[PDB]
RNA sequence: UAUUAUAUUUAUUCAUAUAAUUAAUAGGAUAAUAUUUGUAGUUUUUGAUACCAUGAUAAGGAUUAUAAAUUGAAAGUGUUAAUAUCAUAAUCAAAAUUUAUUAUUUAUAUUAAAUAUGUAUGUGUAGAUAAAAUAAGAAAUUA
């Protein structure tokens, strides 16, 4: 937070970010959803209209 | 006493048997000829 | 950035040409050392001496770390056995009335 | 510690460690100098002391 | 679930994925102050003139030197349009600004005959004069290349003194949504990865974030939005 | 850099002798003791700081 | 104490890497009170090996 | 490893048949520790003088729910034969139960009355394989 | 076939282009085969054998300053008999071009041991127990 | 389609601070926006976890003697908890209470630093410990 | 030649000779050191705008 | 805002991961500990009124 | 936690953490245990003043503190493990698979000196050494050495 | 063919692994005054895992020899950097032999401090195997 202007991953954190990236544009749902707390997913806002995808 | 002592900047204080720093390496690699005599 | 350090700051020389003279080149079998001097070992010991590396107290020499190797604590400059000793030092001795042994016990 | 030690949060513990590591205080004194009149004239230290 | 906003894409709709954390010039993520309730030429989007600004003189100084004057201060009227200046602030001379660049180019006999006044040592002090401020900066600027010493801008200038609210120019603060995709003038590959990466140019910009920001006034920011709370939009982490 | 600052650096060793010298360090000017006391703000600490 | 000084200041521009130590000896006075320490005979009831067991100095 | 037994059969090397320093090796497994000998028997992997207390687990250290198993240093005693109470230790494949309290067990570990490697082997925990070497060195019949 | 793949890398501030198609190779059937050598301005034109044509006045001028070539590389291999350098068999074989112009069972495995002049010196990466050429395990006592 | 560690969390902070406070965006780790700690574990989960993590001694070990379950599986083979009323019967309690787990300031030095022999390192500062609070 | 070491040391010892460089450069210049946003196949990284 | 403020790392990509580039400065042991010896504005006009 | 955006690529790292806190929790007890140990085990008098039926009852009412206190870290250091700061690779010490001076297992000195990242200097392979106290008596004598300038070189007072 | 020797000596009963939660900063005496004593905004992510998930260092004598000189080699032996889309498995004690890859004490005197090995006396006795020309001491059947 001092030198750069925030908290950075670790290089191996970073990895896996940048390849999910990668690889979520081509395929998708080869995936699963996994969380520490699932109710943010299972109950979701009053919004929150999740854009189809195809 | 004073942070840079007198014997650096003062001349009255230059000491006269200093040498400069070319002259005692230069004449230190010398490697005088090996044949001073005949017969050896 | 950091690694703005690690550019280069001259432009390296190319490799425009071809292998140097008497270079190790492998043909249907060999056994080729990349490390060894084609030409300066081939070169009788009875002429060039068993040294490697110049004749010089060894003080001016380092062990060097990760290359297999002695390289001089003054990049290149020799100062010859004469300098070490004081003038026209018998064997350079720091004395010449004795061996190191010897001026030991006469001093004990 | 002047190197790597020298600035950061582990400067504090390892400068106290070597303060630690060098308790010892020697303390000398000749014998000689211990044997020398006492301000009641009689000698400080003599051959029995 | 997830979705486009949600996930990680190196690009979404064919053009660079702003929601990375990856995607942007690390510099993007260097500490900067919000500037937008300062003096317009302050303000970041002008820094290519931040060397040139000048040093101020408030309300306090002209009444002043109004009751005060000194021999070889100069207050100059830089107020543009003869149909918007109804009032003489004492002492002040008129250069327009749009005259400037020419103006201080005359020799000192030249500029006698052009503008009616003596030139103006370039010891002297010359304080500027405006309606709001503005013209009287950038003629500051004019005044500071030619190297004149003491330069000083009075903003709130004419507006302040008088009373009167009229502008130099008709300059908004509100900036026109950002219409094309992003610039490739602001594209940004990486040296050593050879990796093509965002800035805050355009569609991005600081200027964009300081303009939607939550107004100072809990009741006027409630007003903005429903019932529920500001950001239902999103998932509840990135709230 | 100015140098000269070093000699400031002086000052906690006097200001030490004084208390040897039983100089009370008290009758000092208002002036100079700004001075000292800045002085020792550059080159003083202590073992806890 | 200005030698002394110099001397531990020389730690800052040391070569590159490369540290150091500050060995001092020094004279100082120290004094022996009789009055603290008195010089008495010996007690009147000797003291046994009984009182130097391990914890005897606790 | 080769069969992983446990979790750090994933972990662990064995490096051949490797020797380590005196009396450290990595796994305290104690084979040894039910060898019976009537003069030694006071003094064999027991304490070193009969003058010690017994050691922290013989006894109730804290405020308990209740144990599974007692640790095998702990030490049989008068009470653990009288008061017909469960005393459990854990061995493999599960736990051994000191049912039939008997005096000779007294003021002796329970390290000492548990059999570590018994002559009983199951033949449903080996390979075919394994069978076979068991069947070679001449422990199970075929 | 589980085919190994390899990511190009590109020109980067201290990896210049040629740096990149001589010390790296995207075909890994192509790896761990042996050293290429090459030549800098001296070297390649004592291989390439580039006879130099005539030129302009500093080009006479080094024909009317260049003095006997006979005797100065007779000179150089000599000189390494000076406290500071080695005999060499280049600087001979230089003179030589110029006055002609018209254990047993362990040497494979030894074959650094000797005392050897070397080119590339032998590096930790490449040689594990190796002490370098001017080592002597086996020392004698020398007034 | 969703799995989770944990079903449930809870907020840090209280309701008066927090329905105003919402209307001023907060910056969140760019890299991983949404945070989960410790504070937020529910009162259940918070104690499961820390009765983990304690080798041998802690109590979410089944034989530490701190244990709930009645029962525990051995390869298979399940064993019955022998309770401590019964445990005591040929082993004695000895049991000091409290005051057995924590020395006098006069010792913290020789302890470096420590009143407390409890299992866990215990930080006199507010924060190494910091729960919410 | 290639570089054997690399210090950072003030501008002040090698500068172009002041007989060499263009006249006052602060005040009759704006100068800023940067980075190019292309891809630079060779050469420098940074440039003097 | 302040142009002083200057990325110190590269955009993320795998040349940190695959390359023995450090990640951080090393060291530098000139550099004396920064230590807090200064007064406020405020403090100086408290001592000159 | 259960491998869901996990930083570091070996997990078991995180153990080397946990290894650290034992020894402080040493640190914590060490005096208090032996000291305790001490008092416990001794069958001469405690002292002039502390004997007889006082001094075996103060023994007995140490032992009791001492098996009341949970947690008190009793394990003797050559049974901790040892694991790499590095990549968590164990070796046992003493051994020729763990490296005391740099505290890694073999696998990572070796990595780290072929690779130039630790500074040290080659030897030949089969000797004792560059140093003197080294050749004079092996591991052994150069033990003793260090015990020596550690303490003997002291008169304690 | 000259630049020089394998036919000697000593060995061979070889076993050892266990009781699940890796995610952030926060300074105190001898300082010109901050209760910042007690710094409190849950919840959108998914690989090194028990699991597919490329790289990299071992061991392995067969002909550059004696002088001022080393009898250990690159061709790769668990742990290391771009392929993820079943699962918390990790020592802080006191524990369960099947694994090619290991030099053990052999007949006057024999268990005291961390707990420390109860087993095989059998004519130095099958088959088959191991090691060495280096401060030691060996000498004559190359491609
Ligand atoms: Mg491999
Ligand atoms: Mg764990």
């Amino acid at each position: 937070m001092t030198v750069h202007g925030t908290s950075l991953p670790s290089t191996y954190r970073m990895h896996k970010d940048i390849n999910k990236a990668q690889r979520n544009d081509r395929k998708l749902s080869g995936n699963r959803f996994k969380v520490l707390c699932s109710s943010g997913a299972k109950n979701p806002p009053s919004g929150w209209e999740p854009i189809p995808d195809a | 006493s004073a942070n840079i002592p007198r014997s650096v900047w003062d001349p009255a204080q230059h000491n006269p048997n200093w040498s400069d720093s070319y002259g005692h390496d230069i004449t230190n690699r010398r490697a005088w000829p090996a044949r001073k005599w005949t017969v050896g | 950035y950091y690694w703005s350090r690690y550019r280069m700051p001259t432009q390296m020389p190319k490799f425009d040409g071809p292998a140097p003279v008497a270079a190790p080149q492998s043909m249907n079998s060999t056994k080729t050392n990349e490390f060894i001097d084609p030409i300066d070992d081939k070169f009788p010991m009875s002429i060039r001496g068993p040294l490697v590396r110049p004749d010089v107290p060894e003080d001016q020499y380092v062990d060097s770390w990760y290359i297999c190797t002695s390289m001089t604590h003054h990049m290149g400059d020799y100062r010859p056995w004469s300098a070490s000793a004081p003038p026209n030092a018998f064997r350079f001795r720091p004395f010449n009335e004795f061996d190191a042994k010897g001026r030991e016990y006469v001093q004990y | 510690d002047n190197l790597q030690y020298k600035r950061y949060d582990w400067q504090g513990w390892y400068q106290r460690m070597l303060d630690v590591h060098n308790r010892n205080v020697s303390l000398r004194c000749r014998i000689c100098d211990l044997q020398r009149l006492d301000g009641n004239g009689v000698q400080f230290v003599d051959m029995q002391t | 679930q997830a979705d486009r906003r949600t996930r990680h894409h190196m690009m979404v709709d064919g053009q660079i994925n702003p929601r990375e954390w990856f995607n942007w010039h690390p510099k993007e993520y260097q500490p900067w102050y919000f500037d937008r309730h300062k003096f317009l030429y302050e303000q970041r989007q002008y820094a290519q003139f931040h060397h040139l600004l000048c040093h101020q003189v408030y309300l306090k100084d002209m009444l002043h030197l109004m009751r005060y004057p000194e021999p070889y201060t100069h207050i100059i009227d830089c107020r543009t349009s003869t149909q918007k200046m109804h009032r003489w602030v004492p002492h002040s001379l008129w250069l327009p600004r749009d005259e400037v660049e020419y103006a201080l180019q005359l020799s000192a006999d030249e500029f006698l005959d052009m503008y009616g006044f003596r030139k103006p040592d370039k010891s002297d002090d010359v304080i500027l004069l405006s309606h709001n401020g503005i013209y009287s900066e950038q003629a500051g600027w004019e005044w500071k290349k030619q190297f004149f010493q003491h330069v000083y801008n009075y903003r709130g200038g004419t507006n302040e003194l008088f009373g009167e609210s009229y502008s130099d120019m008709n300059v908004s603060d509100v900036l026109s949504p950002w219409k094309g995709p992003f610039p490739q003038s602001g594209v940004f590959v990486d040296k050593w990865s050879k990796r093509k990466v965002l800035t805050r140019t355009g569609p991005f910009d600081r200027q964009y974030e300081m303009q939607d920001f939550a107004l100072p006034d809990l009741e006027l920011e409630k007003a903005r939005h429903p019932e529920e709370g500001p950001r239902q939009n999103m998932p509840f982490g990135l709230q | 850099a100015n140098i000269n600052v070093v000699e400031k650096k002086k000052v906690p060793l006097v200001l030490a002798q004084m208390d040897e010298l039983g100089v009370p360090r008290t009758h000092l000017s208002r002036v100079l003791m700004d001075e000292v006391e800045d002085s020792l703000r550059k080159f003083q600490t202590y073992r806890s700081r | 104490t200005e030698f002394e000084k110099r001397m531990y200041d020389i730690r800052h521009w040391l070569h590159r890497q490369t540290s150091c130590e500050f060995h001092t000896i020094y004279r100082r006075n120290v004094i022996h009170d009789s009055a603290v320490f008195p010089t008495e005979h010996d007690p009147a009831t000797p003291t046994t090996h009984e009182h130097h067991r391990m914890f005897s100095f606790a | 490893l080769k069969i992983a037994k446990s979790a750090f059969g994933f972990y662990l090397a064995r490096r051949g048949q490797r020797k380590y320093p005196f009396l450290r090796r990595p796994h305290i497994k104690n084979t040894h520790s039910m060898n019976p000998s009537a003069p030694y028997f006071w003094s064999f992997m027991t304490a070193k003088s009969q003058m010690a207390f017994l050691p922290e687990e013989n006894y109730i250290t804290g405020d308990w729910t209740g144990k599974f198993f007692v640790s095998k240093r702990q030490v049989y005693t008068l009470q653990h034969a009288t008061s017909g109470a469960k005393v459990r230790v854990k061995s493999f494949p599960s736990i051994f139960e000191f049912n039939s309290p008997s005096r000779w067990n007294i003021g002796k570990e329970m390290n000492t009355l548990t059999k570590p490697r018994m002559d009983l082997i199951d033949e449903q925990m080996l390979t075919k394989k394994q069978r076979l070497d068991y069947v070679r060195a001449g422990l199970l019949p075929k | 076939a589980k085919r190994r793949v390899i990511v190009p890398i590109h020109p980067t501030p201290n990896f210049p282009a040629h740096f990149i198609k001589s010390a790296f190779t995207t075909d890994p059937l192509k790896e761990k085969q042996k050293a290429r050598f090459s030549s800098g301005g001296e070297a390649m034109r004592e291989v390439q054998d580039i006879p130099k044509n005539l030129e302009g006045e500093r080009s006479r001028r080094d024909l009317a300053s260049r003095g006997d070539t006979e005797f100065q590389a007779l000179v150089e291999f000599i000189e390494g008999a000076s406290y500071d350098q080695l005999i060499s068999g280049r600087r001979f074989k230089k003179v030589y071009d110029v006055l002609s112009e018209n254990g047993h069972v362990m040497t494979p495995h030894t074959t650094l041991h000797g005392r050897r002049i070397f080119w590339i010196p032998p590096t930790w990466n490449r040689a594990g127990r190796f002490l370098g050429p001017h080592v002597t395990l086996y020392p004698g006592m020398t007034p | 389609s969703v799995s989770g560690v944990f079903s449930k969390g809870r907020g840090i902070g209280h309701e008066a601070t927090t329905s105003i406070l919402r209307y001023i965006p907060r910056a969140r780790v760019p890299w991983q926006p949404s945070r989960f700690g410790r504070e937020n574990l529910t009162a259940a989960d918070m104690a499961r976890l820390w009765s983990r993590g304690r080798y041998r001694d802690g109590p979410g070990n089944y034989n530490s003697g701190y244990c709930t379950e009645r029962t525990h599986v051995l390869e298979e083979n399940t064993v019955s908890i022998i309770p401590r009323r019964e445990l005591e019967k040929y082993m004695p309690d000895i049991t000091i209470g409290p005051k057995a787990l924590v020395t006098p300031v006069s010792l913290m030095n020789a302890r470096n630093g420590h009143r407390v022999t409890h299992d866990l390192l215990h930080s006199y500062d507010p924060h190494i410990g910091r729960l919410g609070k | 030649q290639g570089a054997v070491a690399t210090a950072e040391i003030p501008a002040f010892f090698n500068e172009r000779p002041a007989w060499e460089r263009p006249p006052l450069e602060e005040t009759l210049y704006v100068t800023t050191n940067k980075e190019r946003y292309d891809d630079v196949r060779g050469g420098d990284i940074y440039y003097d705008d | 805002m302040l142009s002083q403020n200057v990325a110190k790392t590269t955009v993320p990509s795998y040349y940190m991961i695959r390359t023995n580039l450090p990640h951080r400065k090393p060291q530098n042991q000139w550099e004396g500990v920064y230590y807090y010896s200064g007064i406020t504005k405020r403090q100086r006009h408290l001592i000159l009124l | 936690m259960r491998h869901i955006g996990q930083d570091v690529p070996k997990r078991h790292t995180h153990f080397v953490l946990e290894s650290r806190l034992m020894y402080e929790k040493s640190f914590r007890d060490c005096w208090l245990h032996s000291v305790c140990r001490a008092i416990s085990q001794l069958d001469e008098p405690l002292s002039k003043t502390v004997v007889g039926t006082h001094q075996k009852m103060l023994q007995r009412k140490v032992t009791c503190f001492q098996y009341n206190q949970y947690g008190l870290f009793k394990t003797p250091y050559y049974r901790l493990a040892n694991v790499d700061r590095y990549h968590a690779v164990q070796g046992v010490a003493g051994t020729r698979e763990w490296v005391p001076y740099v505290n890694v297992s073999y696998w990572t000195m070796n990595k780290m000196v072929r690779g130039g990242n630790l500074l040290v200097h080659r030897v030949h392979y089969t000797g004792w050494g560059t140093d003197s106290h080294l050749k004079k008596g092996g591991w052994e004598h150069r033990w003793n050495k260090v015990l020596q300038r550690n303490v003997l070189q002291y008169s304690r007072i």
